[PDB]
């Protein structure tokens, strides 16, 4: 924990002292050192020590930091991805906002005090308005979206914390705490609304991605969608259970409405950004219904599937960029015989595209039995309604897919040594979480 | 029932005593408590030691119950696959004690939300036999199957 | 009475109106296309068509 | 059009290939190109079927351990042959062989 | 009129000043369409046509409103149905008006 | 730059002419239409939210008359 | 060339309404007088008045922003006769 | 709980009640309790009373929108110049009409939420949410299409939002103190206060 | 020749596109589809929707005649000329319990009316 | 057509590269080609990665990493227990009474016979004993089937 710490404090350091030539190749050896003191984290995290594995406090209430079930699998789901958007990303001011906001990421994952927590998630916000908002091929409108629902609904949270704070005299997660209070609980509720997107708080999301980088999207899909999961868990169940199983009926609605009102938007989609973002939009929501269910069932489907989809949607907008970097287009119409002009990109995208479909051999099937088992657990209907509704993904898919299978085409635009090195440890991760080491 | 002050500063004086004695030796499964520490507490919450103590004592439990589940699971496909087509009589009391491991570690952790697991069907069949023996005493038609003698392998 | 309702900018009117002129994809010409709402017509105990197919000796 | 320079490393069009059929030579594919037949292909399938029995053989290692048959074959089975935890035949009647 | 920019070996320069073009990656990409870029960016920009007529607001309210009614009536049944099955008192529930208390199972409790 | 807009007149002869274009307005279903047919799919695809109703008011009912045949049968006895 | 949004109007007739703006501009010390004034007095006042229900209050928080003009729209449409 | 296993959070016997226990010795409260002028205005049994009490506010509001509108249209009128109208004829059209519609709008909301609660016999948010949605009815007679629709919400919307957090907010966090031992766990060893602290006195402007 | 076959190419789009142009599917062959054939366009035989469903009022009747009759008209008694298979106490009884079985329409048994309403089981379950 | 020579087992006509790996040309005198900056950077940290995984979950004690895996033991035990316990209760028709006597006041159902047999040892029947909710004769109950 202390070594993990460490280094995510040293990555953004390093840049500071390095030649300003070499600065992509320190960047890469402290990802690495990053993932490899993460994997020391685990391996110093005993199974024995059921409730937190490790608790380290620095001096204060706000520099108490902790790993659970929870926030060790999306640590480790951060520094396994963050090597590859390092590599995707050129120029030291590039380097200088994507290293700033994985140590803010990174540092909220493990935190353990809801103040502190939203010190370092909320650090990075104008560095995000910057990214998606960057001279040529960003967009400010995009930029101003994300912003403007990330400071409103982390600002709710933030009362809901100083309410807490005052009433109960301390807000760490590590004091047992109940509250029945409505308002206190729509406070901490609405940042998970926004956060991980749900209808009708999702519309910030699908700009953000189209408009960012592709390190910036993958860093966005892959872990920060995932930071509503670790406040649900850490700071939202614990304290207001009474609250999430007065509004059971609401919350259902709410996230079954998102998951079928998402899955038709995908379908008018003609941008390849705009269909994963939506595709990720719409696999939300079994997650967040998953958790507030409370069950030991739910709580796991819910950090499982949320691992499956940060391995899967990664390497669709890996492959998305790459495409575009080929070809300066996001167009399924303009992208025809993708299949004879690339073979080798093509077979990694319908891997990842079944993926992304909850097929067996994938994380994303077991997870989703596991998640679907923990609905059917509170209602056969809540069950029923989502495995029915399933099939508009594959309606989707299956269309992008045949439009981009065949056609004629005469450019060549297939992927080079670099893009195969950058998606081979997502492959390799993937086929891993599929046999079940998940 | 009512807790005076008095009584909830008694326990809470007892239960530090109670985390003193125990940080006194070293126990490396000390998150994995045999025993709970037993209150009459109307929240487990007001006593941060007994909570934590508690739950990792449920913990254990459940798990030793996934465990056991699996194990039961075991003899019943052992047991199916050794009798053949003599396998619905012999195998009826393997099959009833697999599923009531399943509905003892499925039912006892279930959640606020989640309903009750009816592995074999039991609960309902309890219900329809107090259904029919209402109808029958009351004179009335029961629009509902009667009791079954087996739902399912076992229950 | 002045009120904010005369000076929002409501969406009563469309902002950009689409162009008149629009692209059909070319299609294989069928020749004869009129569609068959009759399950039941004289149509198909016609005549001409007993005469050209029932009544030629095959 | 000229050929380019790298053209020279590039195959040529197989026997299988019709010879209308034009395709780009420069693709490549896992799976082989448009018609293949290359050059030392017989070393290449007689590896391949030699890496097919060493696994084959794995296979059946693994499959004799955890092959479990907990009720007696009518008749004698193949598989006494070569794994020992047949159970002793019993016919219809019940009689043990 | 064309030559191979990338060299394996290492010593790789960009000719600026080649009368030949450079094979880069900017030679595979697809021509663009001046018809396909407008309607791109009519699909995109499609809040420009939107207007408040009585069709849409009846579509709007009819599919949206109408699947979030009926999701929330189905909820609420089935919250009724579990509550029934595992026999707990009625809960009280946000919207729902009962003059009970009753909102999570006690685990030490029987029911 | 662009692609050319020009195109090609080689297989005019041998695959018919592009002279013949597509009679479709590309405009959706009537509001009107969709209504119906969207209060008409919908309940058949929530099959099993129906079965469940029905049997759930059934056993209520029952219940309620079982109840009712009871305070009867207790009152005069 | 790049397709750009269409912009509804005549340039000539945009820029006609465009150009009603330009008038006369009278000086904001004169509205600020009467308004610190005023609002002295009436937050002496306000000190005396009853205590009404939240609903009513916010009730006319909106019905006075609804009424609210801002002095943009006074400005543009101000006419110098009956 | 911070575990994969239970469902988190906890259960509280509602068999077993905690004594109630004062949080200080002595109570010292800075809080006056509400005018006999509060409850006279806030009462709604006669719609007549209620209506013209609270009324007084809406024609307030509606005086300082028209004298801002006059003022502006004053400040533009140039003084050298001689003018041929009468400037108080033009600026007391503005003035009148404005209170006037101010003062019906708030006298429907009044009437319409009075009668309500009269009716039903109950204080309930519909109450605030018919009287909204009724002075909404009034304000978008004869606007355009989409007025009718959004009128009626966002008046009806005022009165629930001023109820929310008006009346149910503070009456829910009433217990809630700040000092000596949380609310509900008296339990836990903190220092327990003689008095509670005093941040202010009792207000008098 | 399987490959190698000559193609028509599809002119490029050469005027303002339709909003909804995404229902077309259109590889750079000469013949693009529809998404779905016969959602618009030509349709297949120059039969429209009510041609077919006047074909299906025509036909769901005859279909449907034979099995009406012993579904609804007939009755376990006159369904057949013998009772279902006799089979030993032990062996009937066990075989009673199979709800999809075929031992319940025994009429002969005293025990026909359980077996009936065994048959006409739950909707759903109750728990 | 047919085969090439006309025997199938015969040289493959195609000699050279069936088409460019990434898209690389081969050197000329077979000169490797330059490996890239980030090739052994990348192969050694996400190799590292891999191997620790690996070696994480299989070489760590039970209990470490799969909480499941130390239950095993504690389970065949108990399993054991219960075994015995419940064929004695089948035999023994005095215990069932008592039991159905305690089922009733714990609101369960007369099927749950095994299931209140299996929860001995579990936080509501401890607690509940304790508390008073539990009727006392569970206690002797579970004692005269050696707990
Ligand atoms: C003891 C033994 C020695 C061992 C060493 C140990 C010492 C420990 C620490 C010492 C390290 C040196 C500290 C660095 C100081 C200068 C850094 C800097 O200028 O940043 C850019 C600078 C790059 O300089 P440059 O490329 O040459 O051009 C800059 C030009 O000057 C102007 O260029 P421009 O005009 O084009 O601006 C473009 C701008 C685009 O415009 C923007 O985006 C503006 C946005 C506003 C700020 C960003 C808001 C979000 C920032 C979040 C904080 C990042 C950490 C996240 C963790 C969460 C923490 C809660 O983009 C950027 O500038 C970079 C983007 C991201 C960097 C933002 C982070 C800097 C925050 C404040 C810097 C400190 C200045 C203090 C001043 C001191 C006296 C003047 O440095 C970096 O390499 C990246 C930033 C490194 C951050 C570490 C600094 C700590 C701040 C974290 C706060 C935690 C509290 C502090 C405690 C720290 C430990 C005790
Ligand atoms: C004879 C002298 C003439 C003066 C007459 C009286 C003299 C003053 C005597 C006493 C003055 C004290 C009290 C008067 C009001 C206090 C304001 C003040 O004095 O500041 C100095 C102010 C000038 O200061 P400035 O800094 O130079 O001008 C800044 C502006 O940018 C100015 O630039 P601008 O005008 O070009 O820009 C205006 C901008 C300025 O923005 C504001 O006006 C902000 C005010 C917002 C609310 C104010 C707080 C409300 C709390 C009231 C507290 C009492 C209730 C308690 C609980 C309520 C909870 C909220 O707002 C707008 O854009 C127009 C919209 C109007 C409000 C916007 C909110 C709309 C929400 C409604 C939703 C419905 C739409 C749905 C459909 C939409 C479709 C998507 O002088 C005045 O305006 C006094 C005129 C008196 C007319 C007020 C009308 C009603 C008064 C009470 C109602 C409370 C609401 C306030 C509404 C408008 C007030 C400005
Ligand atoms: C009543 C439903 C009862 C059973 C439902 C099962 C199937 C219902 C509809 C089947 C649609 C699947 C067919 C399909 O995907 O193929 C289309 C692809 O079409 C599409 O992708 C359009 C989307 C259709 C998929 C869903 C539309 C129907 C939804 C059902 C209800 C709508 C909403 C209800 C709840 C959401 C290709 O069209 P063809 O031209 O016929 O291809 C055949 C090949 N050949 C050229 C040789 C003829
Ligand atoms: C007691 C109080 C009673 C109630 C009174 C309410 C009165 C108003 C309350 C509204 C507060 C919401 C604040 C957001 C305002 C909308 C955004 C401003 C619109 C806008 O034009 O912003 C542009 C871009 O914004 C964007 O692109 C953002 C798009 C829209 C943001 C969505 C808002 C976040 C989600 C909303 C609610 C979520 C949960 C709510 C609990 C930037 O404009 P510019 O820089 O060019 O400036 C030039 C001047 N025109
Ligand atoms: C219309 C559908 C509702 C939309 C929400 C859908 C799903 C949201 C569920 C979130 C889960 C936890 C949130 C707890 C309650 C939030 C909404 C629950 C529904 C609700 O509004 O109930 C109200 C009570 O809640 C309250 O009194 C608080 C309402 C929320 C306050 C709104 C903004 C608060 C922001 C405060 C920021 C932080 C403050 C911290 C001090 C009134 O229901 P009722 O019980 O009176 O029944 C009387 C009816 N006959
Ligand atoms: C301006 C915005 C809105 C304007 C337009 C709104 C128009 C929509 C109105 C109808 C929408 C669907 C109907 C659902 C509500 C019907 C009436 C609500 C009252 C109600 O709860 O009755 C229950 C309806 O059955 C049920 O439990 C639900 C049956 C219908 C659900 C299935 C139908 C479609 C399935 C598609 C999937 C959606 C759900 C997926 C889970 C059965 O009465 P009760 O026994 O519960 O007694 C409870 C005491 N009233
Ligand atoms: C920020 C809250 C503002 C509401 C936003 C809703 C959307 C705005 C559209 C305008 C519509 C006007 C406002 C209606 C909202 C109230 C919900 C209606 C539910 C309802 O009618 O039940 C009432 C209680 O609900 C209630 O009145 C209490 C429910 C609290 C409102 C919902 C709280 C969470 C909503 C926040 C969602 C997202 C925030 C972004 C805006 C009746 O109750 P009763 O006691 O009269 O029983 C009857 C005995 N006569
Ligand atoms: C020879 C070299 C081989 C080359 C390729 C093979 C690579 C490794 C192959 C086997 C190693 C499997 C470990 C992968 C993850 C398994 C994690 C795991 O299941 O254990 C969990 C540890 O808790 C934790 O919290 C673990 C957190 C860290 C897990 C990784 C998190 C995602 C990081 C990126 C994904 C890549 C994964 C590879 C607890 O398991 P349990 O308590 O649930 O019970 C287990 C039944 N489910």
């Amino acid at each position: 924990m202390s070594l993990y710490l460490f280094m995510l404090f040293l990555q953004p350091l390093s840049l500071s002292f390095v030649s300003r030539s070499f600065s992509k190749i320190s960047s890469l050896m402290m990802s690495f050192a990053t993932l490899w003191s993460a994997v020391y984290m685990w391996f110093t995290s005993n199974g024995a020590n059921q409730t937190f594995y490790q608790v380290v406090s620095w001096g204060s209430d706000w520099s108490t930091f902790g790993v659970c079930y929870t926030s060790l699998y999306i640590s480790l789901l951060c520094a396994f991805i963050f090597p590859i958007c390092v590599i995707l990303v050129q120029g030291y001011r590039a380097l200088s906002i994507l290293i700033c906001i994985q140590t803010a990421v990174s540092l909220s994952i493990v935190s353990l005090h809801m103040l502190a927590f939203y010190a370092l998630f909320e650090s990075s916000l104008l560095l995000f308005f910057i990214l998606i908002g960057r001279r040529k091929y960003g967009s400010l409108s995009a930029a101003y979206n994300i912003s403007i629902y990330t400071f409103i609904s982390a600002l709710g949270f933030l009362i809901s914390a100083f309410w807490l704070n005052w009433s109960f005299g301390s807000v760490c997660a590590l004091l047992p705490n109940e509250e029945a209070n409505s308002f206190v609980a729509f406070g901490i509720f609405i940042l998970l609304w926004v956060k991980a997107p749900l209808v009708p708080f999702h519309l910030w999301l699908p700009e953000a991605h189209v408009y960012a980088p592709t390190a910036g999207s993958v860093l966005l899909a892959g872990v920060l969608l995932k930071i509503s999961i670790v406040g649900l868990h850490v700071f939202f169940l614990p304290i207001c259970a009474s609250s999430i199983v007065k509004a059971f009926p609401l919350i259902l609605s709410i996230c079954l409405g998102s998951f079928i009102f998402s899955s038709f938007s995908t379908l008018k989609q003609i941008d390849l950004k705009k269909i994963v973002a939506y595709s990720s939009i719409s696999h939300m929501a079994i997650v967040f219904l998953s958790s507030a269910t409370n069950s030991g069932l739910g709580i796991q489907g819910a950090v499982l599937y949320c691992i499956a989809h940060g391995l899967i949607s990664p390497g669709l907008f890996l492959l998305v960029g790459i495409l575009y970097k080929n070809t300066n287009t996001k167009l399924v119409f303009y992208l025809r015989g993708l299949s004879q002009q690339a073979p080798v990109w093509w077979s990694v995208w319908v891997f990842f595209m079944l993926g992304n479909l909850a097929f067996p051999l994938f994380p994303n099937f077991i997870a989703e039995v596991v998640c679907l088992s923990a609905l059917f657990k509170n209602h056969e209907l809540y069950a029923y309604a989502f495995i029915f509704f399933s099939f508009v993904g594959t309606v989707y898919s299956s269309t992008v897919l045949g439009r981009l299978k065949g056609g004629v085409s005469s450019q060549c635009v297939d992927a080079s040594r670099l893009d195969v090195i950058s998606w081979n440890p997502l492959v390799l991760a993937t086929v891993v979480t599929g046999i079940g080491y998940m | 029932t009512t807790a005076t002050i008095e009584e909830r500063r008694a326990f809470h004086k007892e239960v530090l005593d109670i985390v003193q004695s125990k940080l006194a030796n070293k126990n490396s499964e000390w998150a994995r408590p045999e025993e709970p520490i037993l209150h009459n507490l109307k929240s487990e919450k007001e006593e941060p030691h007994v909570y934590y103590h508690n739950n990792n004592f449920r913990v254990t439990r459940q798990l030793i119950h996934f465990e056991k589940t699996k194990i039961f699971e075991d003899e019943l496909d052992k047991c199916m696959r050794t009798h053949g087509e003599a396998k619905y009589r012999k195998c009826q009391e393997i099959a009833k004690r697999f599923q009531a491991s399943c509905r003892v570690a499925s039912n006892l952790e279930r959640g606020p939300n989640a309903r009750k697991r009816d592995v074999g069907f039991i609960y309902q069949n309890n219900k329809l036999r107090e259904l029919e023996k209402d109808a029958k005493e009351l004179g009335l038609n029961n629009p509902f199957p009667p009791s079954s003698p087996r739902t399912t392998i076992g229950y | 009475v002045k009120t904010l309702a005369d000076y929002i900018h409501w969406r009563n009117k469309p902002s950009s109106i689409p162009p008149v002129d629009e692209y059909r994809p070319p299609v294989p010409l069928v020749n004869y296309d009129k569609l068959s709402t009759q399950f039941f017509s004289k149509l198909d105990n016609d005549p001409v068509i007993n005469r050209v197919l029932r009544a030629p000796k095959v | 059009v000229p050929e380019p320079p790298y053209a020279k490393y590039l195959a040529n069009k197989s026997h299988y290939c019709p010879p209308d059929f034009h395709y780009s030579r420069e693709i490549y594919a896992p799976y082989g190109g448009y018609f293949n037949d290359p050059k030392g292909w017989r070393t290449n399938t007689a590896i391949a079927t030699l890496v097919m029995l060493a696994g084959a053989y794995a296979v059946f290692c693994f499959g004799n351990a955890r092959e479990e048959r907990l009720r007696a074959p009518k008749g004698w089975i193949p598989s006494q042959l070569w794994n020992d935890n047949v159970p002793t035949p019993v016919d219809y009647r019940g009689k043990v062989l | 009129s064309s030559r191979i920019a990338g060299d394996t070996t290492g010593k790789y320069t960009p000719n600026i000043f080649s009368p030949e073009t450079p094979m880069d990656r900017s030679f595979s990409h697809v021509p663009k369409n001046p018809f396909w870029e407008a309607w791109v960016f009519r699909r995109d920009n499609i809040q420009r046509e939107f207007v408040w007529t009585w069709q849409t607001i009846f579509d709007l309210a009819t599919f949206v409103g109408g699947l979030y009614v009926a999701m929330y009536a189905t909820a609420s049944f089935c919250s009724r149905q579990n509550d029934k099955r595992n026999g707990y008192p009625e809960r009280n529930y946000y919207f729902s008006d009962s003059k009970s208390n009753f909102v999570i199972p006690d685990e030490r409790e029987f029911y | 730059n662009y692609a050319s807009l020009k195109a090609d007149t080689s297989m005019d002869h041998v695959f018919g002419d592009s002279t013949n274009k597509l009679n479709y307005d590309f405009q959706l279903m009537s509001s009107k239409e969709a209504f119906f047919w969207n209060y008409t799919l919908y309940p058949i695809v929530g099959f099993p939210i129906f079965l469940y109703l029905y049997q759930f008011n059934k056993l209520e009912n029952f219940e309620a008359e079982i109840a009712a045949a009871k305070a009867a049968k207790a009152a005069s006895e | 060339d790049e397709p750009k949004h269409q912009i509804p109007g005549n340039a000539l007739d945009n820029w006609a309404f465009l150009r009603t703006y330009a008038k006369p501009l009278p000086d904001m010390i004169h509205y600020y007088y009467y308004v610190y004034l005023f609002g002295f007095f009436f937050v002496y006042k306000v000190a005396d008045f009853p205590e009404y229900s939240p609903r009513v209050l916010v009730m006319a928080a909106l019905i006075g922003s609804l009424f609210y003009v801002r002095r943009d729209w006074v400005h543009r449409e101000f006419k110098d006769s009956p | 709980t911070f575990n994969y296993v239970i469902p988190y959070g906890g259960s509280s016997s509602y068999t077993i009640n905690n004594e109630p226990v004062k949080a200080e010795e002595v109570t010292v409260d800075f809080s006056k309790e509400p005018s006999a002028s509060s409850l006279k205005l806030a009462d709604k049994s006669d719609w007549i009373a209620y209506t013209f009490n609270n009324v007084p506010l809406m024609a307030t509001v509606g005086l300082l929108a028209g004298a801002h509108e006059a003022f502006l249209h004053y400040e533009r009128t140039p003084i050298y110049g001689k003018r041929t109208y009468n400037i108080i004829k033009k600026l007391a059209p503005i003035v009148i009409n404005k209170t006037a519609y101010a003062t019906l709008l708030g006298a429907i909301f009044c009437a319409t939420d009075a009668l309500y609660e009269n009716y039903s016999g109950k204080k309930s948010y519909t109450s605030g949410m018919v009287a909204g949605a009724a002075t909404g009815a009034v304000f978008a007679i004869g606007r355009p299409l989409p007025q009718p629709l959004v009128w009626p919400l966002v008046f009806a919307a005022a009165p629930v939002i001023a109820d929310l957090f008006g009346e149910v907010y503070p009456e829910s966090m009433k217990s809630a103190r700040g000092y000596g031992t949380p609310y509900g766990f008296e339990n836990l060893d903190d220092a327990v206060p003689t008095r509670n602290p005093i941040r202010r006195n009792p207000h008098h402007y | 020749a399987g490959a190698g076959g000559p193609v028509k190419l599809s002119p490029p789009v050469d005027k303002p596109l339709p909003y909804n142009y995404d229902f077309w599917m259109d590889n750079g062959i000469y013949p693009g589809q529809p998404i779905y054939d016969g959602m618009f366009g030509s349709m297949v035989g120059n039969m429209s929707l009510e041609y077919m469903a006047k074909g299906w009022l025509v036909l769901l009747p005859i279909l449907s005649a034979p099995f009406v009759y012993e579904h609804c008209i007939a009755d376990d008694v006159t369904r057949n000329p013998f009772v279902p298979r006799q089979y030993p106490s032990e062996v009937r009884e066990f075989l009673a319990l199979f709800k999809n079985g075929f031992v319940l329409n025994d009429y002969s048994q005293p025990d026909y009316e359980e077996m009936k309403r065994r048959q006409s089981g739950l909707l759903t379950p109750i728990y | 057509s047919g085969h090439p020579n006309g025997s199938f087992w015969s040289e493959g006509t195609q000699v050279g590269l069936n088409g460019f790996k990434y898209g690389e040309i081969p050197l000329p005198n077979g000169q490797p080609r330059k490996k890239l900056w980030l090739e052994n950077i990348w192969n050694i940290g996400y190799g590292g990665f891999f191997l620790g995984a690996f070696c994480l979950y299989y070489g760590a004690p039970p209990g470490h990493v799969i909480p499941s895996q130390w239950a095993t033991p504690k389970a065949k035990d108990e399993y054991a227990v219960d075994m015995k316990m419940i064929d004695k209760y089948n035999e023994r028709p005095d215990l069932q009474a008592r039991l159905s006597i305690v089922l009733k006041d714990l609101n369960m159902i007369e099927e749950e016979a095994y299931d209140l047999i299996m929860m001995r040892k579990d936080y509501k029947v401890l607690l509940g004993l304790h508390s008073g909710r539990v009727p006392a004769d569970l206690k002797a109950i579970y004692e005269e089937l050696e707990a």
